[PDB]
């Protein structure tokens, strides 16, 4: 859960592979797209609640 | 003559330039070190929530 700890976007897994002196990581992320706009409230009344 | 005297010049100078650079490495190691952190704390603590 540590934010670009493991790449950039929300971390869902990682593979290793080895390379001459060093490592190299794949990490897999979940980028969200497509955004669309609305109207929000905090709380909804009904009932007087 | 001059040549024993600039010598003795030579290596001094030489050594104490030498002792500058050294000690530079050492610091700088250390500063890398300081904004390596920064550069964590800034990915989590202010792009996101520890
Ligand atoms: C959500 O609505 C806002 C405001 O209506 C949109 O913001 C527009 O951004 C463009 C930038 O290219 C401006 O030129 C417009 O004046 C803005 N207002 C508009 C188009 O009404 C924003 O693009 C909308 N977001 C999405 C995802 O559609």
């Amino acid at each position: 859960k540590r934010v670009d700890f493991c790449g950039k976007g929300y971390h869902l897994m990682s593979f290793p592979q080895s390379a001459p002196h060093g490592v190299v990581f794949l990490h897999v992320t979940y980028v969200p797209a497509q955004e669309k706009n609305f109207t929000t409230a905090p709380a909804i009344c009904h009932d007087g609640k | 003559e001059a040549e024993v005297q600039i010598d003795r010049l030579i290596t001094g100078r030489l050594q104490s330039l030498q002792t500058y650079v050294t000690q530079q490495l050492i610091r700088a190691a250390e500063i890398r070190a300081s904004a390596n952190l920064a550069a964590t704390k800034m990915s989590e603590c202010v792009l996101g929530q520890s």
